[PDB]
């Protein structure tokens, strides 16, 4: 409701960033999500053998693939209504080092996620030299975790839109939002 | 790493 | 292509920032001709009410230099008036704005074989423009002063010598690029002013009370002034030395990791540069202190062959 | 860069002799500043519900007698703005029959600046026998105009310090000034 | 009885006259400040000793150096001005000066000295050998900045004009309607005692400088500076002298007749608010009298109003008028 361009960022953009996106999206933000890994990477019959895709492969591919491998067992683990509330969402998983498209406020999910996003900005050269500010909110990978930490994180972007001068009062605001939770928010800033 | 993990 | 859609709506009052996005698409875009006749009608919207429009006209104003860099002495009375603006919205957006346009400015002010009169007074207004910003250091809005720390980098960096040790990027434009046939300037009163400007960066981002958000920019434009001219690299070694033995009380514990965070990235920047050779232990002392291993910075370490060390040794018991 | 003694003088020390004061500092100009008026005048509200403030009054103090109003309605107009302009070049507005101090170039913004500068200076007898050239460059008070009337004055100023003997050439350069800028600028001469 | 201040005082303009034969010019400007402070001021009776030391760099080859010199021998003139005849030639002799600069800066300070020399020479009971040495120097640069009238350069000729304006002033007699200035000095001062010079002749130089000052003010190509320089001087003349007011009064009714057409339009609208300006002056002088009509005439001509101008005119009771009115009669 205030222009802002939010992107959420993490891993595999599948579970953390899109419940995020999920809620950001229905309070009508300007929202868009990511993930930083080299591949999107999904659980499955074991720890040793992963669903590895390529980003840019569509939520409803990945659902029938998923589909036909254990249609009984992707279902009690979550992984297809995941998908689908994806596939609702947008086409496919996105690479934040893909992406040709700037934000005035960046949160990723953990600090790995935070330092892949800082070192890609900071390995490009500045040209129209405007800034951004990433923020790090911590949020555990698994379901019941990502529904928490997209309330935590839909809350810090609904108290930075109601501010009139959010350069001016993010630095106390985060101050307040983290005190209040107990929580510690890296907080630095970028440059397009 | 996996997500969920 | 006769002015075809003529996109002249002027009613509706957020529509004008698609109409000046629209009409900005063909005239600096795709038709790049007749960008001429269409300057005053944007531009009286420099006067409007609303500030959104007025930020729009910046990104035209920017879009200007880039395309049709010898309308630098017309859009320009506009950039030194909407600098002091009354929302601070659009200061910023401004000197974001003045980051392409000094460059793209200087550059064309340099390449005049004979400087008319309208060169001569848009080049006074940017060396006005420039000393504004600067005083913008001390501006009460957090967000001007991030944003005028990453003005004063790239003037900074124009305004200076590159080396061999300079990191190479694609449109490197330095003092070495500014012609002997130019009379609108001198070599030696630009590198005056560049040099004075660093000072006051160094010294700012030394202060006891100074913003995370700023003090975190700050260290990121000493980090790309010392690669792109290795020539400041003791002086920003030294003020990061500074910084991480005496971090500022106004400082939050979450500010303080962030600040660290970023200073322990400008500094694994710096050791990869090859005129970081004179300081890569004092280099290294800091890193190990923000929680580097001894293995991960061995491996920043650029690889010079034994006559070059022997070279750049001697030379630093010369300037002794 | 020269040894120019310049003062560029207005009604109240405020607005327009500020400006072109800050600017020309910027130069690196020998610059100092003045009113001609009998008090201070800062405009609010009402057409002639100015205010007013005795000469020699520091800028804070109005930027702080300014508590007793509003704070809001002198950021609508940039007032304050404007005042700690002032207060980082000088302390306190000068008026110009107190000083006694002596310059090459004096600039007035108004015919009616210049009347009073020329009757002041009449009105002393002349010890030093020493000329200074007085220049009238009309800049209309208000915020927009004291901007591009600073850019004006410079420009004259910078013309004039890059002569080799201004008393033997600022007739021919105020002349071709005055034809490049579509301006009219009066010119005298006083004793000291 | 004694004291250590002028033992102390002579022992820092020593080691500062000794730094000057290897200061920088620039660092010599600063000693000689410090000098001038300390030997014509703080500790005045150190004056003489140390002429020499400071009028030799009247030759140094920087122009600010030789400036400074000129600034030292005004306020010698000043505060001791019986130093005149050990100080007059250098100043003579800079008026040969290459630079302008320095020109015009020698001109400026002529002003206070002819007038300082003139009062100490004329004040003399029994004038030495070098008392008359000293007023055949100011005879000389009297002639020397008459003659830059014609000068090349518009800043020496502006400078030379208000020179010459306060020589007419000096040597003329003032009477009940000059303007009450308080250091004024006119041939009414000067003693019939006095030897150096005639009443007389000094008044018949005084004359002919203003008939070249009111031939000058006329002139078809002058620059709109000197003329606007030019018509203060007369306007200060008149109002100091008015014995002089009908010819300045006529000079400024030519001028606004005949503006020359070597200004431009903004330089004569410049020259006419200045002829203006003087003439309010002048008809606030009671020695304006006969001529308020003819001023009126011309303030209308360059937009004054009746109020504007009737305001100025001066309160006169009915048996001084009459006086006036009577003289005025007579003379014709």
């Amino acid at each position: 409701p205030s222009k802002l361009a939010v992107a959420v960022v993490d891993s595999s953009n599948m579970n953390r960033s899109m419940e995020a996106h999920n809620f950001l999206a229905k309070k009508g933000f300007n929202v868009r999500s990511y993930g930083t890994g080299e591949r999107v990477k999904l659980p499955g019959m074991a720890f040793d053998k992963p669903n590895v895709y390529e980003f840019g492969t569509k939520y409803e591919d990945i659902y029938r693939d998923l589909e036909s491998k254990d249609k009984e067992f992707y279902t009690q683990n979550g992984l297809l209504h995941m998908l689908d509330r994806n596939r609702r969402i947008k086409k496919c998983p996105e690479r934040f080092q893909d992406t040709k498209e700037q934000f005035d406020i960046i949160v990723t999910v953990e600090e790995r996620v935070y330092d892949l996003v800082v070192m890609h900005m900071e390995s490009m050269e500045s040209v129209d030299n405007r800034p951004v500010h990433v923020l790090n909110v911590d949020v555990v990978n698994n379901a019941e975790d990502a529904l928490m930490g997209a309330f935590v994180i839909t809350d810090m972007i609904n108290m930075m839109a109601k501010s009139t001068d959010l350069d001016n009062d993010i630095d106390e605001l985060i101050q307040e939002f983290e005190e209040r939770r107990k929580r510690v928010i890296l907080h630095s800033v970028l440059f397009y | 790493p996996t997500s969920p993990s | 292509v006769v002015d075809w859609c003529n996109e002249l709506v002027i009613a509706s009052p957020s529509t004008k920032c698609e109409l000046l996005a629209k009409v900005q698409e063909t005239v600096l875009g795709s038709c790049a001709e007749l960008a001429e006749e269409f300057l005053e009608s944007v531009l009286s919207l420099a006067h409007d009410s609303n500030m959104e429009v007025r930020k729009q006209v910046v990104a035209f104003v920017e879009q200007v230099c880039k395309v049709k860099v010898e309308l630098l002495p017309h859009v320009i009375n506009v950039v030194s008036m909407l600098l002091r603006d009354n929302s601070a919205q659009v200061i910023k957006r401004v000197i974001q704005a003045c980051g392409s346009i000094y460059k793209n400015g200087l550059q064309y002010l340099c390449s005049l074989m004979e400087p008319g009169d309208s060169a001569e007074q848009a080049w006074n207004i940017l060396s006005l423009i420039k000393a504004q910003i600067l005083d913008m250091i001390d501006n009460e809005n957090d967000g001007i002063r991030t944003n005028a720390i990453k003005f004063l980098e790239g003037v900074v960096v124009l305004q200076s010598f590159a080396d061999e040790d300079s990191l190479k990027r694609d449109g490197d434009f330095s003092l070495a690029d500014v012609p002997d046939h130019c009379t609108l300037f001198r070599r030696e009163k630009l590198q005056e002013e560049g040099n004075n400007i660093l000072d006051i960066l160094l010294q700012f981002h030394g202060t006891t009370h100074i913003s995370s958000v700023n003090l975190i920019a700050c260290t990121s434009s000493l980090c790309t002034i010392a690669k792109m001219r290795p020539i400041f690299m003791g002086a920003v070694v030294e003020a990061f030395k500074q910084l991480n033995a005496n971090l500022p009380p106004t400082l939050t514990d979450s500010q303080v990791s962030s600040v660290r965070k970023s200073l322990k990235m400008q500094l694994q920047t710096l050791l990869k540069n090859r005129g970081a050779f004179e300081f890569a232990s004092t280099i290294r002392g800091m890193l190990v202190d923000l929680g580097s291993s001894t293995n991960e910075i061995q491996k920043l370490i650029p690889k010079m062959d034994k006559q070059e060390m022997a070279r750049r040794q001697k030379r630093i018991l010369e300037n002794a």
